[PDB]
């Protein structure tokens, strides 16, 4: 839901620039215990409302693992690196699912974001980070209804500055 | 075309480890502040036989 | 299309045992240059005719790579390892495209095969190999019309035998 | 089964394939026949939406 | 050179806690174009001076790639996730080497850090991020002498806060 | 110990052609539960005796896994794909430990083999398979003394032949 | 080479292995013999430093 | 045992794509401010036939 990012430091906003047409994204997430989760998404604007259409294919999750046992804890916050490739945007991130027994089950996201505007109508962002805080606020109904919060920030590495004038 | 508060709606269809499911969702956020919240409902294939967490980045 | 395998050395046939109900499979293929191809398939039997329903999501293929350039050549033959996990079958294989000009582009298949029968009704095979020869024999059109042949054999490693009676 | 004379020599199949690769949507249908116990088969695949494919068919070979 | 990290937010310092005995680390870095770089390091304190002893094995780098062509640009800053596993510390990060032609060549670090003090003598840090800014300040002599700067910060995700009281 | 391979079907023998000088190899093996084992080896010939010098760095093996628990069982036979890249040979294989209690733990080998002769003095083999049967026959001590047997065959995929004259 | 009677039937080998796995240092020596053209061989490996190994020998099999 | 400014020294030995090399290095940093700089010299196997960047995290 990439329209909702706070960009700082003058970083161009690939997602907001893509309206009214919208954008798509495609992703494969690899889990360290063998699962894969692949998704495709279309984002459009219907009058005043953003509309998402999502297709998902997941496989190879171990039967005895936290995911298929439904014995996961929560996502740590994560940081994605985002940069231009092939005239569109690539993202990658490591995410970590806290799980019972002091375990972290990690995964690696490989994403392509594709504006529906031509690349010539767009101001492309340089390499940067996108922090994502994703929280399940409540499991309203076991296995049937969830509430999920996200806060996201697009930024450079401000904590450890360059000595060469680099972002 | 964007506003300081915007609603969104989603439809999700998938199969995970052979398990078919479909969801709908509705949310609202502040695009410029970078915050949002949504409610996702499983309409087919519930209750899900896996951790919802694996769907978090797709909603 | 795993119903069509010649099994030797008495290796049980998980696919043929699954009928009349059938089976499913799920796979993610990871290409060495970053592409992912994920698929889910259902196999059924309708009277005398097998029926396949396939869903595909592929992403992250580089614009300058053999796949998106439609310059893939032909597949080498390949050999899958197949073994029981979680009461179902897992497969893994390394495949290689022989590209025009000689280079090979490789990929790694991660598959789970799921009988529609319960495992209690099945004789599970032990760890073994499945050779696959895949030839895209006729390119009738583009783009648009393809003929594909496959020969497949389930076997043990007979060329380099055990000195201890192991398969 | 006694002997090979009592096994089905050939079995037909039909396929429907739908997907999206690098944002490109396509749908295919296919028809074929094989020999279950000899482990050989052939099929014809037709792209019915999204053709001509803007990527190598080869990435679909193991899904047909 | 993990003794030189600025920790904020009260995060315990696994590395500074390990003196006078010291610590070791072990790492494999996987590159997206097939290279691997594996290293082992011992860190000790000899009087007033820190002493590092490093062993490296690298392989499978493509002959035509930026690394073996010596046509790399510079490292973007990176962010490592660090958390306890097996009574010691695990780290993982994605790094991105900017290269000619607008390319980023990315890699994935998998690290274990091992204190020489017993785990019972240590205050273990919770899951957190370590930002690393690594810069080649000068190539004093082509292929023979380099000057390298690093700034590092151990922190939580402050940019995108929790609504549930989590770090 | 690649000097000891039976090559069939006229496949050239890159290893035997490399003498009297010899060859090197380099490998990273990636285990499905997170371990890495990296190695470099030199092969020489001293009069009539082959001499191997091996350097090993392994890391990230889980404390609760078969490897660190010394509960690995035995290797299944395996099949490597071997092919030319960058004027040297690349190999990849999937190996599988058959653990006590039935589960397999798999790994993926990534190898480069480098003749000490220049490629211009060598007949390079085409893409082919190398079967390896490895049996740790005698555990004489611990811990401390091991006997290991190997049989290896270089061949094409003969069980599932081409209908077009391809190897 | 005319025929197999003109090929070396067996060839000996010697090995030295040194490394560190999960922080554990070890050194081994080994000696063996094989049949170059039949593709068979056997060797004996002795751990001379760092024994007994605190991990499964199997991870060293392809490096011996 | 730690100070606000500390020196360090390194020795590195490796092989990358068959190429053997050895380095020494000397540096100084401020452990609590999280900053450091060092000079690395290749003493065997120079000039390196690969990008130094792949050694950055090992120095
Ligand atoms: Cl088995
Ligand atoms: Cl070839």
């Amino acid at each position: 839901s990439k329209t909702f990012i706070k960009y700082v430091s003058g970083i161009p906003d690939y997602f907001k620039q893509s309206f009214p047409e919208g954008f798509t994204w495609e992703r494969t997430t690899t889990y360290e215990d063998g699962g894969f989760l692949t998704a495709h998404q279309d984002t459009s604007l219907d009058g005043d409302c953003l509309v998402y259409k999502v297709k998902i294919l997941g496989n190879n999750f171990p039967a005895d693992g936290p995911v298929m046992q439904n014995k996961a804890g929560r996502w740590e916050p994560s940081t994605e690196i985002v940069y231009e490739v092939d005239g569109v945007l690539r993202g990658q991130s490591l995410m970590a699912l806290k799980c019972p027994g002091g375990r972290h089950l990690t995964c690696h996201l490989h994403t392509t974001y594709r504006s529906k505007k031509p690349a010539s109508a767009l101001k492309m962002p340089g390499f940067h980070f996108e922090d994502h805080r994703i929280e399940i606020m409540e499991e309203v109904e076991k296995g049937k209804c969830y509430k999920q919060y996200e806060a996201a920030v697009g930024r450079y590495c401000d904590a450890a500055p360059s000595k060469l004038g680099h972002n | 075309f964007l506003k300081k508060t915007m609603p969104f709606k989603t439809t999700i269809e998938g199969t995970v480890n052979g398990h078919y499911f479909k969801c709908t969702g509705k949310g609202e956020g502040n695009p410029f502040e970078g915050t949002q919240e949504m409610k996702i409902e499983v309409i087919e294939g519930g209750p899900l036989p896996f951790a919802f967490h694996i769907l978090s980045t797709s909603c």
